[PDB]
């Protein structure tokens, strides 16, 4: 009457309850998947004894010896009732079991090292205008400055090549140089030149606060194809896992690129678990990057130390789902179940309570190291002015 | 009042600063941060090593990882050429060798008086120690920076003394020459 | 060996009408993503099949008196068609009489507006600031000090002609070739230059209140909203699982839309997602309307492009083939479903019918196109000078 | 069996459903005190029939014939069984009645039509910055001017008191002055004033955005105080209520006043209902100003056309309370109900539905009359100056 | 014609001893709120009271298993005394066995907890937007350019005293009375004041980022964060009905803070409200008390005054005297108490006691203390100015 | 070319521009808002009288009420002043009054050309003229602020050429008095 039902202990899907030692039965385990067996239950109307695959599997099947190793085995080999886990649902694990529809969605995600803030750049005090705009802007004051030689030149009234050149700048930094026009054209591009200062500066000074203390993450990593590029940094997988399966049954470039390197670096990429890739991750120092499925990516990063992150878009979509032998008589009820639950909404508000409701995760003064560079372009000019000096000396002492 | 006393006060101003950089160089009571060497705890540091105290070890004096600090990321990253810098303190230094120069061209200034571009190469090495300097500092602080209290010690505000020296030298070598040259005329 | 009955429904793009289909017959009259779909499924399964539209171009849904069943599923429970292939959401009351297949696209239920006004900012968006009156007003001012200062002075190189130099330096705080030495000079200019920093200083404040401050702004923007909302309508399709699932919701916000989109008048309802979509487009931001959110993506994506997808999705289901309850066809409709998803296909068909088209393809640093305005100003001045240098070239050399 | 509930119409506590007419026993009234006694029907375990109050009134005694109208007649001339409404307790009222522990509290309060959002007044461009350093400034700027002029006349290397005055003017609104200072100390002065003005219009320019558009609501009354010392606008109150009692019972200064006030002017500030005196708030134009419970101001506030505000804090704290006659059987139920109610908080959520659920109630471009003022203040210089130059001429021509 | 027994519990303002109560015997060795109250009471009624406090210090609850009676309501219950004048809040279960009376005073459940760090801007706040560092290496910029712009243009009126002045109007943007016509010179001019332009761009854009932008953050600042929170321990007082109402709440927050506090080691309890208040005074921020909120309120305002109140109250109540059931002395102890409040007493007491003490006492214009160190150094340099001027005066006259 | 044609320019300048002011002041299409008067429809305003268009009424000239619009607060609050000014619309009259008088000073400077400050005096006059035409403009908007559209009409732009001209002329009438000076020298 009572069914056996096989799970995993993978957080948040399974977890054991704080001082479970001092609980025996289906109490020991807390987790996601126990609260939807529980309702199954409940619905279908039997009785659950919760099971913890011996193999600590998902699924598998041996290359050569043809065997269905962990869940999937236990159900097809009669050991196991029922699995409900956060079992992925694949044509394989079809042609021998029933899988149920997907109670959560979810993608094959990576998960890197959370690289730290990059302090924002040397010569951040662009930032604040686009690339395009400073090109125009430099463009511009080398027409002024030439409109205004022109101008002077065959209509005067002195502003050489050079004095306009130094007027505009001038101009363009708000300092009045002492040389002023005197004439009506030379005034004209003065005024014109002087309201492009007045609004091109406005706007600059206007979002130049963020822009110099601005701390902004950028990985290595943005999709399969900087991980295909590269081998400084590895891809694993779990073992027995469907994302081992996909990778390998891959008949896409990148998947099949990634799948060749996975099945011969050394030292092995793959694990034996979950909980041992993410420390992987967490201790290669960004060396590494961990293929798994999506929900465990975005807890993990929720979850402290947040230490890790994930990174491109998932490159497949599929669904998790409770399964049964083939030909089980528990297929149709736990299926009406699924459906009832999502309708309902029970299966968003666990969703929510498992993940979010576990998260655990200013104007400040400019620190020297945001606007250094500038310092340095000082001295770097002054260097210059120095040197300059010393050539025209040396020049006019020959 | 400028009827030779320049002079003197000129090398014994850039003599005093570069002892005050040697010293700086030379020193590691740059800053009065807490660290986690101590066993977190009170730590002295400076330009070459951390030496603990008001800790457990007060008074081991360690040598500092300045690039080996866990680098985890960013190798070429432009934050390597910093760390690079900061370390070799190729800057601080090089303000030292050059106050050092300028002394050394004073002094030779007092002895080749026919020669007048001495004393002004003599001002040209100080400014440009001044300048290294500032950007000695920059660094300095710009990689201290990788938000616990921290301070400066009598060492960071000698190497500030013999900036501010350095430039004043700069000046009063400048003046020198000028009026050699107007006595040249 | 028989072609087998496929019915389906037209909303674009899952099912659409060749271009020309006139010109065309049988199963190369319509185009779209479940088109292409069920090619490959027959293909898989090797059977032969005939398209055919639902008579009523409604999808489902069962009379609540005569416990009948309309569109696609009455087609299929009733016998008229053999295979559904078309979006057919699954829900519970569904799937009891007729066989699913695992989905092979996933959504939820959303809002689709009616676009509000881009009030996007051209290029003249340095001006916005400061109203045309202002600007206006200014230059007015501009001319009275001027000649003011003019006035006082001459009854000194204070002309008309460096008067109003005098005061176009002053506003731009680009300095001044010469001061007031009189009393009634600098009272003058003692105002401008108040005057000025007022209208700079608010100029600037208000522009960084412009530009670090963009459009972020939408009213209804959720669930909860739009059920306390009044003056809009909001409402369903009929025959279809939408309705079902709001009727049947047991949800706060849920419920309290249902008695909304149960009793208001006109009908809230209509009988095609198109009539819907014209609605909204004709509303006047009066209609919003909750249907799926595939639609409203590509909806949005397809011009007129006036729509928008609004809220996260209240649900989350999917789509799915559907057979009659009991077939011999199931088993290998799913095995193909899942071998198209781990291929590739799906996704690849999902970017083909919807972003491959594409009819409408903190801070940021700024696009020269926000600014550029002023570039078209500047280059207008340089002509401006070099033609007024012509003129006073030609005036003096006579 | 049944139970006669005594109500008032008075809303949102007591309100008719719409089409009520299609509607016959206790589903005609819909209202928060409505549920409430539901809900003390279901607790203490009767049946009741509810009923508003003939004469469309809460309770008072007449000071001549000694008879109690309305609800608390009701009761104690057995015309009722209970009362469940927005009905206040009172001393005079628990001498022949038995009253219930508060389910709701309240105070006396102030009603007034909404004034019109002040636009930010003429001068408002010093609102940035405090009266007291404006003050300061302009010691500052004068002890300035004077310390420049007594250093350039004690040390010289020329800076006359009225220069002095116009080289610290033109360094406050960052025009450089033609004349700069020459000695070591003067130059020191000068840098100081500069630093200063750099800090002063770097804070003042920071926040001058938003002071020049502010628009802030200020009300001619704010407190009793205020309404006790005017009779340009008047102040009532509901008839028969319990703020009428207290204000006459009142032996402090204010409240007496202005009873004696309100007992002798004329028109009659008192009123028949409620809904007559927000009705004559809403057209007197501010020359009316209503006392009633706070609550009752609250839902005002919140609803449609929400053009009047509360204003003062209650002049009294206060509470509702269920009401039974003396020596009723059903006084010690009823206080159960309240309390187990308040415990559990259905009584908050209430609160929370009727009010806040019933709720129905940006940067932009500056306009002229936000930035008039100046322009005036630069027209009069303008003149002034004008008018000091004929002066000196006038006086030279002499 | 006896006194009646007056249990009561040591909380100030409530109740407290005199100072110098050694010196004093009978009911005039406690002073405080209650104090009084009962003086009126008595006064009204027209009995002689005798004040007692309760043995255990404890207000009163019911013990589990016992089913006894402790604090004040054991005593009242038991007979030990005739009546209790303190904050005994009222409650569902205590209600049961004793007659209270209509509240005097109304409150709430709320959180307590140690005030962070005040952070007040000082009177040089006008630097913090720039951090030390940055102003030193300003410094020393200035010095640099300054010498390297007397170097370059002296092998012009480019003497260093001449140097540093133009290279200190460039920086405050006041202009210069020399502009270099050296290439040297230039390249310096050209870099200070690009490094100036960023500097003080950044310096006046993070000042209307601190302005606009004052403490306006709190972590728990509700309750479902304080719920959430892990690092910081929260529970209440035991023999009280807060305990009760955590522990008998239906609600979700409620509950799991129920779990929390009945799990949390040590006891998060405590046995006296000074205990609480000395353990989050001592908690570093590791101790948030949920308790009434006047005695919050009254605790804030008296010294250390280093407490705050936060969140708005989970619920409301209110205070109460209390009789045994059946007494006959509970009728007139509510008219007196109706009488109180509409005389304005309960207010006057409130205000005197929590007010009268008063231990320690969007954009809004700036306060002269935000920036008066300006001031301060204006002063500076105009004393040090006029003294160099002395100094110059005198090595110029001998 | 400044021979006696500064003369003519001016005064024909000068009643050109009062002749604008006139019509400006004389006029009612300073606007073309959207109002509830027209049964909310079209209608084009002025600175005396709204007159609707492509309304029912379509043609009806109605006086407005500037203080009088249901006042309903702030007497004497200086809103109450700025409603003053704005309906007697005494500036653009003093600017008128000012033109016409600068025209007449004109004229009689042509007359009893030995006095020279009476083109001076010309001068001031069309200048406070132009001062006060901008206030007339700015307690125009200012009031017309008490959001949908508006626009400007012809008559607005005939004050605004108004005050254009006023200023030109002070300009032309102080280069007269200057060179009525320097002959006079
Ligand atoms: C007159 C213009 C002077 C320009 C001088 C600037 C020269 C050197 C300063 C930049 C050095 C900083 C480099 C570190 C970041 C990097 O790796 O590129
Ligand atoms: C040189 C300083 C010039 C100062 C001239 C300012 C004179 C008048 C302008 C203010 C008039 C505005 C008054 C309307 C508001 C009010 O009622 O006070
Ligand atoms: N549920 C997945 C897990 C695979 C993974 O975590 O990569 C499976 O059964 O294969
Ligand atoms: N796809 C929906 C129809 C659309 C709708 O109801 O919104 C269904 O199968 O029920
Ligand atoms: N409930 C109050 C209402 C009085 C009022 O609205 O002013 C009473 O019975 O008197
Ligand atoms: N006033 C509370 C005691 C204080 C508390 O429990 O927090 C009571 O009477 O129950």
């Amino acid at each position: 009457k009572t069914v056996v039902v096989t799970t995993i202990l993978e957080s948040p899907y399974v977890m054991m309850k704080k001082n479970h030692e001092m609980l025996e039965g289906n109490e020991r385990y807390e987790g996601y998947c126990v609260d939807l067996a529980a309702e199954i239950a409940k619905h279908c109307g039997f009785k659950y004894k919760l099971t913890i695959v011996g193999d600590g599997k998902y699924g598998a099947r041996d290359a050569d010896t043809k065997i269905w190793n962990g869940m999937v085995g236990e159900l097809v080999y009669g050991k196991a009732d029922i699995a409900i886990a956060p079992l992925t649902i694949t044509l394989v694990r079809e042609e021998v079991i029933d899988f149920s529809k997907p109670f959560m969605s979810l993608g094959i995600s990576i998960m890197i090292k959370k690289p730290q803030k990059s302090k924002p750049g040397v010569f951040s005090f662009l930032d604040p205008l686009a690339y395009e705009i400073w090109m125009c802007i430099v463009f511009a004051y080398i027409g002024v400055s030439v409109v205004l030689f022109l101008v002077s030149r065959f209509s005067p009234y002195e502003f050489g090549i050079f004095n306009s050149l130094w007027f505009s700048l001038g101009a363009f930094m708000r300092q009045g140089c002492d040389i002023s026009p005197r004439s009506l054209s030379g005034r004209i591009v003065g005024g014109v030149w002087w309201f492009f200062t007045l609004i091109i500066i406005s706007s600059y000074t206007a979002n130049l606060a963020a822009f110099l203390t601005v701390e902004r993450m950028v990985s290595p990593i943005e999709s399969a194809e900087d991980l295909s590029k590269q081998t400084e940094i590895a891809y694993g997988t779990l073992d027995s896992g469907s994302t081992k399966e996909f990778f390998r049954r891959s008949k896409i470039a990148v998947f099949d690129k990634m799948w060749t390197y996975m099945r011969s670096a050394e030292p092995s990429v793959f694990v034996r678990t979950t909980a041992e890739g993410v420390a992987r991750v967490r201790k290669s120092k960004g060396k590494y990057a961990y293929l798994l499925e999506s929900t465990m990516n975005e807890y993990i990063e929720q979850r402290k130390p947040c230490d890790t992150m994930k990174v491109g878009g998932n490159l497949d979509s599929k669904g998790y789902g409770i399964a049964t032998p083939k030909g089980s008589s528990l297929g149709t009820p736990v299926n009406l179940a699924v459906l009832k639950l999502s309708e309902q909404g029970v299966l968003d508000k666990l969703k929510n309570k498992w993940w979010y409701d576990k998260g655990e995760c200013k104007t400040s003064a400019l620190s020297l190291s945001n606007v250094a560079g500038v310092f340095y372009i000082l001295v770097g000019g002054l260097g210059l002015a120095m040197l300059v000096a010393l050539i025209e000396f040396c020049y006019k002492s020959r | 009042c400028e009827k030779g006393v320049q002079v003197l006060l000129t090398t014994i101003g850039a003599f005093a600063a570069f002892g005050l950089m040697t010293i700086a160089i030379s020193t590691d009571y740059w800053l009065y941060t807490r660290a986690l060497i101590c066993n977190g705890g009170l730590t002295h540091s400076g330009l070459w090593r951390i030496c603990c105290l008001e800790g457990l070890k007060r008074g081991v004096c360690v040598k500092i990882n300045h690039f080996p600090e866990d680098t985890d990321y960013d190798h070429d990253s432009a934050e390597y050429l910093l760390r690079v810098v900061r370390a070799s303190s190729i800057f601080p230094i090089l303000s030292a060798i050059l106050l050092l120069l300028g002394g050394v061209c004073v002094a030779a200034s007092r002895v080749y008086k026919s020669k007048r571009n001495i004393i002004l190469g003599a001002g040209i090495l100080f400014v440009a120690a001044g300048l290294s300097n500032i950007i000695g500092v920059i660094v300095y602080i710009s990689a201290n920076a990788g938000k616990n209290h921290y301070s400066y010690g009598w060492s960071f505000y000698f190497g500030g003394l013999s900036f501010i020296l350095a430039e004043v030298i700069g000046v009063l070598a400048v003046n020198i020459y000028i009026e050699r040259s107007r006595e040249a005329h | 060996n028989r072609t087998y009955i496929v019915t389906t429904i037209l909303e674009d793009p899952y099912v659409m009408l060749k271009k020309n289909a006139n010109q065309f017959e049988g199963n190369d009259r319509y185009e779209g993503y479940c088109v292409e779909l069920a090619a490959e499924i027959a293909k898989h399964v090797g059977y032969s099949y005939r398209l055919e539209i639902v008579s009523d171009g409604k999808y489902g849904a069962r009379d609540p008196d005569t416990k009948a069943w309309n569109g696609m599923v009455g087609e299929l429970v009733y016998g008229r068609a053999d295979v559904a292939v078309a979006p057919l959401t699954i829900t519970l009351v569904r799937e009891e009489v007729i066989d699913f297949s695992k989905p092979f696209m996933s959504l939820g239920i959303s809002i689709m507006i009616k676009k509000p006004q881009k009030s996007k900012p051209g290029v003249f968006s340095f001006l916005d600031p400061l109203a045309y009156e202002i600007w206006m007003c200014i230059v007015f001012a501009y001319i009275g000090v001027s000649v003011v200062l003019f006035l006082v002075s001459r009854f000194n190189e204070f002309g008309i002609f460096n008067s109003l130099w005098f005061s176009l330096g002053a506003f731009m705080q680009q300095g001044c070739d010469i001061s007031p030495r009189s009393l009634s000079g600098r009272i003058v200019g003692g105002v401008w230059w108040f005057f000025t920093l007022i209208i700079i200083s608010s100029y600037t404040a208000n522009l960084a209140a412009f530009l670090t401050v963009e459009r972020m702004v939408s009213p209804i923007e959720s669930a909860e909203d739009l059920a306390k909302q009044t003056e809009i309508a909001y409402g369903t399709l009929e025959a279809g699982s939408t309705k079902e699932f709001f009727r049947r919701s047991k949800i706060a916000v849920f419920e309290k839309m249902w008695t909304y989109m149960k009793s208001a008048e006109p009908s809230v309802f209509v009988r095609t997602t198109e009539e819907g979509m014209i609605r909204v487009r004709k509303s006047k931001g009066k209609y919003a309307y909750l249907l799926e959110s595939t639609m409203n993506e590509y909806i949005e994506q397809r011009k007129p492009c006036d729509t928008m997808k609004v809220g996260g999705n209240l649900d989350s289901k999917g789509y799915g083939i559907a057979t009659p309850k009991g077939s011999a066809l199931r088993g290998p409709v799913n095995l193909a479903v899942l071998k198209l998803s781990e291929q590739g296909v799906l996704d690849k068909l999902k970017s083909k019918w919807w972003y491959d088209k594409g009819e409408c393809g903190k801070t940021s640093a700024l696009s020269l196109s926000n600014v550029a305005g002023v570039f078209y100003i500047l280059i207008g001045g340089l002509g401006l000078a070099m033609l007024v240098a012509l003129i006073e070239f030609c005036y003096k050399s006579r």
